[PDB]
C-alpha cells in the first residue's frame, strides 16, 4: 500500500495471509468469508505469461496477523487448503476479466477478536453503495513504493472513479466485471496498492445495518500510485452466483 | 460465506460489538454523503 | 525476512 497507515489491533479481522511454503514467502493478500472459505483472486495462484500455477500442496493461509513477518504465537491461525476454485472464464491472455478464485480449508477456523468473516454483498447493498465519490478501504502487507516493504498490516481509504474516467486512463480493454478507484492527479490526496497488495479485500460499511461488506478483490494497476493512473477490483457482486453455486455445491 | 450476508458477518470483536469506532472510518460514512 | 513457523504446518 502507497500512502497508507499502520492498521489498528482487529481493524480487518477478515485479512488473510496467503503464504508459500518453499521459499517461504508472501504471495498475496485474501479474505474470510466463513469459517471454511477464503476467496481472493485467480491471478495469485495461476498465471502462465510468467510459468505460475500453484497447487493446494504449495501454499498455506496465515489469519489474525498484524505484523508482516513474524509468527504471532497465541494469536493467529495457519490453515491447509482441501480445494481451489478459479472461475471457468478467467482471462489471463488479455485483461483479467473474472478475476477471482475460492479455496476450502482443510478443517473449520474458530473465530476469535481477531478473527471474524466479512459479508458479501447482496443486490441493494451493491446498488447503494458502488456509486462514484463514495470511498472504501484496501488493507494488505504489500510493497510501499513502486520500487521499502512495512512490518505492519497498511490501510488506506479511496473513491471509486465514473467509469469512463477508468477507461481512458489505459489502453487495457475494462469490462463489466471491474471498477477502478482512487484519486485524481487534481485532488492532492495519494494512494494505491502495490506489489504484495493482490488477492485482498476493497471494503465499505453500510450506514443503514453498520457492517462491513466486501465490494471488490485487489486485480492490477499500472505501476503503484501513478499520476493519471488507477486500481482496478474485481466486481464481487456481479460474480455473486457462482460464488453461491460452489459452496452450496462443494460444502457451508 | 454467501448470499446476502451471513449470521454474524461484517460486525467486528474489538470495534462494533462494543460501540467502538476506528479513526479513520468517518471518512468513509462521511462519502456517502453522510451518514446518521 | 519471516520468521520460522512451526514445523506441523509443513
Ligand atoms: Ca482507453
Ligand atoms: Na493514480
Amino acid at each position: 500500500i502507497v500512502e497508507g497507515s499502520d492498521a489498528e489491533i482487529g481493524m480487518s479481522p477478515w485479512q488473510v495471509m496467503l503464504f508459500r511454503k518453499s521459499p517461504q514467502e508472501l504471495l498475496c493478500g485474501a479474505s474470510l468469508i466463513s469459517d471454511r472459505w477464503v476467496l481472493t483472486a485467480a491471478h495469485c495462484l495461476l498465471y502462465p505469461p510468467w510459468d505460475k500455477n500453484f497447487t493446494e500442496n504449495d501454499l498455506l493461509v496465515r489469519i489474525g496477523k498484524h505484523s508482516r513477518t513474524r509468527y504471532e504465537r497465541n494469536i493467529e491461525k495457519i490453515s491447509m487448503l482441501e480445494k481451489i476454485y478459479i472461475h471457468p472464464r478467467y482471462n489471463w491472455r488479455e485483461n483479467l476479466d473474472r478475476d477471482i478464485a475460492l479455496m476450502k480449508l482443510k478443517k473449520p477456523v474458530a473465530f476469535s477478536d481477531y478473527i471474524h468473516p466479512v459479508c458479501l454483498p447482496d443486490r441493494e447493498t451493491a446498488a447503494s453503495l458502488l456509486q462514484a465519490g463514495y470511498k472504501g478501504r484496501v488493507t494488505g502487507w504489500g510493497n510501499l513504493k513502486e520500487t521499502g516493504q512495512p512490518s505492519v498490516l497498511q490501510v488506506v481509504n479511496l473513491p471509486i472513479v465514473e467509469r469512463p474516467v477508468c477507461k481512458d486512463s489505459t489502453r487495457i480493454r475494462i469490462t463489466d466485471n471491474m471498477f477502478c478507484a482512487g484519486y485524481k492527479p487534481d485532488e492532492g490526496k495519494r494512494g494505491d496498492a502495490c506489489e504484495g497488495d493482490s488477492g485482498g479485500p476493497f471494503v465499505m460499511k453500510s450506514p443503514f445495518n453498520n457492517r462491513w461488506y466486501q465490494m471488490g478483490i485487489v486485480s492490477w494497476g499500472e505501476g503503484c500510485d501513478r499520476d493519471g493512473k488507477y486500481g482496478f477490483y474485481t466486481h464481487v457482486f456481479r460474480l455473486k452466483k457462482w460464488i453461491q453455486k460452489v459452496i452450496d455445491q462443494f460444502g457451508e | 460465506t454467501f448470499g446476502s450476508g451471513e449470521a454474524d458477518c461484517g460486525l467486528r470483536p474489538l470495534f462494533e460489538k462494543k460501540s467502538l469506532e476506528d479513526k479513520t472510518e468517518r471518512e468513509l460514512l462521511e462519502s456517502y454523503i453522510d451518514g446518521r | 525476512d519471516f520468521e520460522e513457523i512451526p514445523e506441523e504446518y509443513l
